[PDB]
């Protein structure tokens, strides 16, 4: 829950 | 012989299993039970114990560890022995047809999958009923096995072929006139018992579930019409009940195309309007159990008749009764019915918007008021609640889910109309709170998409809120804060009203139960308003000093400091760096408090994160970034306190994360923290291999790549760092115990094969790399795979991408390298992975790396993909040589990538 990643292009 | 545990043994590890007074020792059986089940011994041990029949427990797990076998490890058999097990198991149910009906389903789930796998056994349906039809005693497992026969054409856990499953569905259809006249026999026997119509009614619904009945044959059929029969009888009881409505939502459910099956669809659609009768009386009786079942049964009417209530509505199977009957179901005090038909109410809002014709809108524009005027209702809490609305309970995620449903019809009333329709009903008859307060909440849903150009009738509800006194229900101001918080836009183009919402705000925000709701209305006035603000930056900026002193929620907080952020960034160059460092020194000094101690700098790391991601101010003129300033300050405490927690991957996590946004709020600048940043990182991730770092060295990548004195820096960072990264991997199943690893890993290298392909592709680093690749493709893991597939979709595509530039020859080159060592592994590793080791949701993934390889070299892949095809395992007519064929051709002759996936969808689907 405390992992964030950026999105896809 | 050999060793072989003894019937003694398992006697006793089942008594264990269930009655060992020692709570450790029935786990400790479950396990060694467990082990049997997976071992060739549980064949013959099964079979004993159903021969023996010594009592439930003993037979429930014979008869469970049949079918796990039958289903799992079917191969183990000899085909010399697979009538022999067929006559035991058909033995078996006889002799336990009455002991345990949850033995018979097992022994039935055996007999089913033996079937399934075994072609000998041809027209096993005829087999069955012409042996067991005749005796009444029979009859109740004869129906197991063909209910349950049908449900396991399709069970994931059987990994029957697709060419087989359509043997089995053509077969299974041929014989659909005997089953059909069979429940027929089992409803003139024994039509009476309760029990009896049960089995008849889901051995029916199985069958429809399957498509394989006649439609036109069921059309004209008994069996529909005592269906309908029963669910008119107030006698009937809850089982029973269920039983036919089920089947009744399988036989709607079951024609996908009205015009097909028209005489079926008209059937039904009489059927279940004879229901109304019945349905009032099990409202009036307050049996719930049939009320939701009648609900089903209309919501599922108007799912198949969805087609034909938009296309000719209120004529033929399109008349607007069936919506009537959903109208009545929503007027039902229990929310729980009426949510029952939401799916529904999407569709036809969605096929609605479909149709552009404002004349079709205006045919269910009653309806849907008429549907929003009792889900309003719904909404309205008990008149006796305390605070403010609760939105995690049942309640509350119903609400919710309202919430978002009245957002999708509203355009068949009107936003603007139904806006001044809700806010008019609450000048007049002195309303309740808990009335006041659900209106409030159909209007907040609706304010954002309300034009706000009609400003009279809008901006007077805005001014009517703020004038609110304290003295109102605690839930009535929640819902009136959350409202001007979805009307940002009207006081964006009415300002004079920004200091009376403000100061509204701000009374909300200096109360408990209301602090996120007035954090997260004053986060949507800055982000709108954000140009006309800059008077009132000053009250925002002392709320984001004293923050953590305002019993605001983590989430509340960031929103707040968010707002504060965007406003800040309009304002000239010079206050915004002056600002910048009072706002993240509160959140620094605390974080060297917490240096000197429970000490969780979570709170505040989040806080500088939110502050570098939403500062982004226009700098021209090559100005210095006001942020570049602030980031060496921040810098020396970010890194003492990324090296104190190095061990606790989750504050590790949430460092990185702020580096993230403070390296992308600046970009280029701040290239200072480049040597001191990447030399922790090496350091930490030798130790502790933290998958953040992978993904932290990727920004720093994808920010400095381009940059040429900066590419042997990275180029020694993605060394450094992979050395511990594959001994990570190197460990026995170490893809599949590490799968955030493989994701923030080729993400890494996604990031260097984009920004510096040349310096990647001529290191030594890249060998292992790409073997990495390859081999990752096997893992069964969403963002791993998506990662991976993405690496080698744009390590190939450099041999294609921009071909203008100066080094286009040389990445075509060191691109043609890769192609002759590894292309044919490649294509055989992406076939392998499709049809064996990953679920479809990598096929696109895959078919845009194999769309790269043709573009790069088509007439070698053709060779590649014939060598692949060629060494296959063809076997689960498991791949027929046709199948083969058109697959090579649809791949090959694709003119679009499209045509790459759809050539993997049919060809893939034949394993599984
Ligand atoms: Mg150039
Ligand atoms: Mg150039």
């Amino acid at each position: 829950y405390y992992r964030e990643r950026s999105r896809e292009r | 012989e050999g060793a072989k545990p003894t019937l003694q043994l398992v006697y006793q590890a089942v008594q264990a299993l269930y009655h060992d007074p020692d709570p450790s020792g029935k786990e400790r059986a479950s396990f060694w039970l467990g082990e049997l089940q997976r071992s060739v011994h549980a064949w013959e041990i099964s079979d004993q114990l159903l021969q023996i029949r010594q009592d439930v427990e003993s037979c429930y797990f014979a008869a469970q560890t049949m079918k796990m076998k039958i289903q799992t490890s079917f191969y183990e058999l000899p085909t010399d022995s697979h009538a022999s097990l067929r006559d035991s198991l058909l033995t078996h149910i006889q002799n336990l047809k009455d002991l345990s009906p949850v033995i018979v389903t097992q022994l039935a789930l055996a007999i089913a999958d033996l079937a399934l796998q075994m072609p000998s056994w041809k027209g096993c349906v005829q087999t069955l009923v012409e042996k067991y039809s005749n005796d009444v005693t029979s009859l109740p497992f004869l129906l197991e096995i063909l209910t349950v026969l049908p449900e396991e054409v399709h069970s994931r856990s059987l990994r029957i072929g697709a060419n087989r499953r359509t043997e089995i569905i053509e077969d299974l259809a041929f014989y659909s006139s005997t089953v059909v006249s069979l429940l027929m026999t089992c409803v003139e026997k024994a039509g009476t018992d309760e029990k009896m119509l049960m089995k008849v009614f889901r051995c029916l619904g199985s069958w429809f579930n399957l498509g394989v009945l006649d439609s036109n044959f069921m059309a004209n059929n008994k069996l529909l019409a005592l269906l309908f029969e029963v669910l008119q009888q107030d006698k009937t009881s809850s089982n029973l009940h269920e039983a036919a409505s089920d089947c009744v939502c399988s036989a709607l459910y079951a024609i996908e195309n009205v015009e097909t099956n028209l005489p079926l669809a008209m059937q039904l659609f009489q059927g279940v309007l004879t229901l109304e009768t019945a349905y009032h009386m099990a409202v009036a009786r307050e049996d719930l159990d049939k009320v939701l079942n009648y609900c089903r049964i209309f919501t599922e009417l108007c799912e198949t008749f969805l087609e034909k209530i938009v296309c000719t509505p209120g004529q033929g199977l399109g008349d607007l009764r069936t919506l009537e009957l959903l109208l009545i179901c929503a007027g039902h005090p229990q929310y729980e019915v009426v949510e029952i038909s939401f799916n529904f109410w999407y569709r036809l809002g969605e096929h609605l918007y479909k149709t552009n014709d404002e004349v079709i809108h205006g045919i269910f524009k009653a309806y849907i008021q008429r549907l929003l005027h009792a889900l309003a209702r719904h909404c309205q809490l008990e008149p006796d609640h305390e605070g403010v609305p609760e939105e995690t309970d049942d309640f509350g995620e119903f609400r919710m889910r309202v919430s978002d449903l009245v957002k999708d019809l509203i355009f068949l009333i009107g936003s603007m109309e139904c806006f001044a329709q809700l806010y008019s009903t609450l000048k007049e008859g002195n309303p309740p709170w808990e009335v006041t307060e659900a209106v409030l909440f159909i209007m907040a849903a609706i304010a954002k998409s309300v034009d706000p150009e009609n400003n009279p009738t809008l901006v007077e509800v805005l001014e009517g809120v703020v004038r609110l006194p304290e003295t109102v229900h605690t839930a009535v101001r929640y819902t009136s804060i959350e409202l001007v918080g979805e009307m940002s836009e009207v006081v964006d183009r009415n300002p004079q009203f920004l200091d009376p919402v403000l100061g509204y705000l701000m009374k909300g925000l200096c109360e408990k139960p209301l602090a996120s709701a007035a954090a997260k209305a004053i986060h949507n006035i800055c982000s709108v308003c954000r140009d006309h603000m800059a008077q009132h930056f000053n009250g925002l900026l002392e709320i984001a000093r004293s923050l953590d002193s305002f019993l605001l929620s983590p989430e509340a907080a960031v929103g707040l400091l968010k707002g504060t952020a965007l406003v800040l960034a309009r304002l000239p160059l010079d206050k915004i760096t002056e600002c910048l460092s009072e706002l993240c020194s509160v959140q620094v000094m605390a974080l060297k408090k917490l240096l000197s101690q429970s000490s969780d700098p979570t709170v505040f790391l989040d806080r500088l994160a939110v502050i570098f991601r939403h500062t982004n101010p226009i700098v021209e003129n090559g100005q210095t970034h006001p942020c570049q300033k602030v980031i060496q300050e921040i810098w020396p405490v970010l890194s003492e306190t990324l090296n104190k927690h190095r061990a606790d991957n989750r504050i590790v996590e949430r460092c990185c994360r702020c580096l993230r946004f403070a390296v992308r709020c600046v970009g280029k600048g701040s290239a200072a923290l480049l040597q001191p940043l990447v030399t922790q990182m090496v350091n930490v991730y030798h130790v502790h291999q933290h998958s953040c770092f992978l993904y932290l060295g990727s920004i720093l990548v994808d920010e400095y790549g381009m940059e040429e004195g900066c590419r042997q820096g990275l180029l020694d960072m993605l060394q450094a760092l992979c050395i511990p990264t594959f001994q990570l991997l190197e460990q026995q199943n170490g893809l599949q115990n590490h799968p955030d690893t493989v994701d923030d890993l080729f993400r890494l290298a996604t990031r260097f094969i984009q920004r510096s392909p040349v310096t990647l592709l001529r290191s030594q680093v890249v060998i292992p790399i790409l073997q990495w690749a390859i081999a990752s493709t096997t893992l069964d893991h969403r963002d791993a795979n998506c990662s991976v597939m993405r690496f080698l979709r744009d390590l190939i595509h450099t041999g294609v991408a921009n071909d203008h530039e100066e080094d286009f020859e040389l990445r075509k080159e060191l691109i043609g390298q890769v192609m002759n060592q590894l292309g044919q592994q490649l294509v055989s590793q992406l076939l392998h992975t499709c049809c064996f080791c990953l679920p479809p949701y990598t096929l696109p993934d895959v078919a845009e790396v194999l769309w790269e390889i043709m573009q790069v070299d088509r007439p070698t892949f053709c060779r590649w993909l014939e060598n692949s095809l060629k060494g296959l395992p063809k076997e689960t007519v498991t791949v027929t040589h046709k199948q083969l064929t058109d697959f090579h051709k649809q791949v090959t002759s694709a003119e679009e990538c499209k045509q790459v996936c759809w050539a993997l969808r049919d060809f893939t689907r034949l394993f599984r």
